[PDB]
């Protein structure tokens, strides 16, 4: 059943979620720019984003 | 760009995982808190996957000690097992500590499992795999040897010895278990 997690578990299952979220919340700010909890959204998931790419690439 | 990773790559992705759900804007509204959930989920699969390494090791190296087995003169045996607390995944384990005799001794799995089957509570039957000696075994000839409520041969055990400590596993309806040794058995 379950493996562990790899560089390509990761990139499946945490690093591409996420950025298909970013586009999702980045179209909840175009309906309201400036909306500070959307932005503040946007802000959250892109470095729980790179602090993850830099984990999964050993950086 | 290696595919394997670390303790220490495991732990800061799931740093990033926790501060990025503590510090989110996640209750701030019904997008938010749907984006929230699906977080945590995403936290949850990665430590379900990271949590299943060493079953998934045990499992793959499984084939690996079958072969090094028949080959050294050792076999993986099947003893059924009966509890009146079938329930309680934990009157098992004090079950399994007993048994340095009576139980069926099955050398195919296939024929332990088919056993279960028929039974009635289904909730009260378990078994564990047992790494044997394959010396050990008493072989009766097919005319003498005991047979099961199918016609299914069963295995007897020559005396005082065959207190393993060697399990692998323990097959229960709620689910594939380990010997922790511990006492406790446990697996997902």
């Amino acid at each position: 059943d379950v493996t562990d997690a790899t560089l390509g578990s990761v990139y499946s299952e945490i690093i591409s979620p996420v950025k298909d979220c970013i586009l999702t919340v980045a179209k909840a700010v175009s309906f309201n720019p400036g909306g500070k909890d959307n932005t503040d959204a946007v802000e959250v998931l892109t470095e729980l984003n790179t602090k993850v790419e830099r984990a999964a690439l050993n950086q | 760009m290696k595919d394997q990773l670390s303790d220490e790559q495991k732990e800061t992705i799931l740093k990033a995982l926790n501060d990025a759900i503590e510090k989110g804007p996640w209750d701030k509204s019904n997008f938010l808190r749907v984006i929230g959930k699906k977080l945590i989920a995403i936290r949850d699969r990665f430590l379900k996957r990271i949590g299943a390494a060493s079953q998934a090791q045990l499992q793959a190296e499984s084939h690996l000690a079958n072969q090094i087995a028949l080959q050294s003169g050792q076999q993986e045996i099947y003893v059924s097992l009966y509890s009146s607390d079938g329930s309680n995944l934990q009157s098992w384990e004090k079950i399994v500590g007993s048994l340095p005799i009576s139980r069926p001794i099955y050398a195919d799995e296939e024929d332990i499992k088919a056993i279960l089957k028929t039974k009635e509570n289904k909730q009260n039957e378990a078994y564990v795999a047992i790494y044997i000696s394959q010396s050990d075994i008493l072989h009766l000839s097919a005319d003498k040897a005991p047979v099961d409520k199918l016609g299914k041969p069963l295995l007897t055990l020559k005396d005082k010895s065959i207190s393993l400590e060697n399990i692998s596993r323990f097959v229960h309806v709620s689910g594939v278990y380990r010997y922790s040794n511990g006492r406790l058995i446990k697996n997902a």
